[PDB]
């Protein structure tokens, strides 16, 4: 996807 | 050992499963920890292990679900109904796994972890986690179940945000991690790019304004989350 | 049946759900009575088992290193827990090898009708006995090593006689045979000698190769060199 | 692991 979520 | 018991032993087993990259067993071991502590609070080490465990288990199925969904859409546009039928059955199997994984951690959160969270750090951490796994549900559920999932995600993220704004520094990795995932929720689930950018820029700006309060300890985790905020904003703008 | 499960196997590969990929390809092989698997089906079968065993091999090596460290620390409680865990992985290792070895012995090897597929399945038999020898001890390890050498030798005889020196299956056999000597039999001179001969014989006629066939051979040959570069310096 | 086997 385009978006990065948190570690 | 059939007589293995207590958080210490099962914490160690979870660390072995992590080194082995056997994350399903790491979940199992961390669930036994949760059962042994039931009533009390997990330590920071335990909560992070629990989180790593479920993150890797669910992440494998999220990745599989995405590729299988793209193949389904490609075969659909090719008119290959027989392939589509087979892909749908296979996606449905992955969805029953996604659903069961989310249900596992959501049952721990609702029944043990959130009720026992004492500090503002812990409350935000577990409320963020609850919204995270409702968000993974909203990624593939449909109809009423998707709306219910998105509503549960908003409710958990908003309640976490109220507490974080009141009790955590703008540079706190938990507060920042919540802002990041809340903005992803806006962008990916609610398809509201403007509200997503506004929230991501706000959290970034608030952190920058106080970028002398994050000291060498959390500083490293905070900058990484801030870099992810920046990167999302760039992509969502271009 | 055959084609349905081939397709399911391809989906499992995309999804990186390799345990399911093995199940699907085991169903393909059962649907093919007497006939040979196609090359496509043969390679899907190998990728499936390769990835399923590959992950337990990785886990086993990590857990074994941890076991030794906790022993060096006198943490006998940890050592016991680790041994129970390593034992669980070895059980899975043993069961995965058993599945492909039974399939090779009862269906694939008997059905192989050309030197191409004969070398491929014999090599694969040796491979999975070799994966047994990586962790087995005592008589089970001795048995594994004896079956590996016999599988690889039979493969090599057919391969020298009926496959071009540049054939990736013959080269792969040489590669894995050499690794067997280096790692399992602790015969580094013989490992090096085998790998070197197989390499020289391949560069000899490396001119006949085209474009699709050149990338396939050159890949294996570079792995042969990489081992030699390290083995020759110890 | 030092050695590599066939892909
Ligand atoms: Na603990
Ligand atoms: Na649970
Ligand atoms: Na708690």
């Amino acid at each position: 996807r385009i978006s990065n979520s948190a570690p | 050992g059939a007589m293995a018991s207590g958080r210490e032993e099962f914490v160690y087993m979870a660390k072995l499963a992590e080194q082995a990259e056997r994350y399903e067993e790491m979940v199992e071991f961390m669930e036994k920890v949760s059962a042994a502590v039931d009533g009390d609070e997990l330590t920071v080490e335990e909560r992070n292990l629990l989180s790593v465990a479920y993150k890797n288990v669910i992440g494998a199925r999220r990745a599989s679900w995405r590729i299988i969904s793209s193949i389904e859409q490609k075969e659909e546009s090719r008119g290959n109904d027989d392939h589509v039928t087979a892909i749908r059955e296979y996606r449905s199997k992955i969805e029953t796994e996604l659903s069961g994984i989310c249900d596992g951690i959501l049952k721990l959160l609702d029944s043990r972890l959130i009720p026992a969270a004492a500090s503002g750090d812990s409350k935000v951490f577990y409320l963020k986690m609850k919204g995270d796994y409702h968000r993974y549900l909203a990624e593939f559920k449909t109809g009423q179940e998707r709306k219910d999932a998105a509503e549960h995600t908003l409710a958990a993220y908003k309640s976490a945000q109220d507490i974080a704004n009141a009790e955590l520094a703008p540079t706190h990795p938990i507060r920042l991690g919540l802002a990041l995932n809340f903005s992803v929720f806006y962008y990916e689930i609610l398809n509201s790019p403007d509200r997503a950018c506004n929230l991501a820029k706000q959290a970034f700006d608030e952190a920058i304004a106080e970028l002398d309060t994050l000291g060498e300890e959390s500083y490293k985790d905070s900058t990484l989350i801030m870099q992810l905020l920046r990167d999302n904003l760039t992509l969502w703008t271009s």
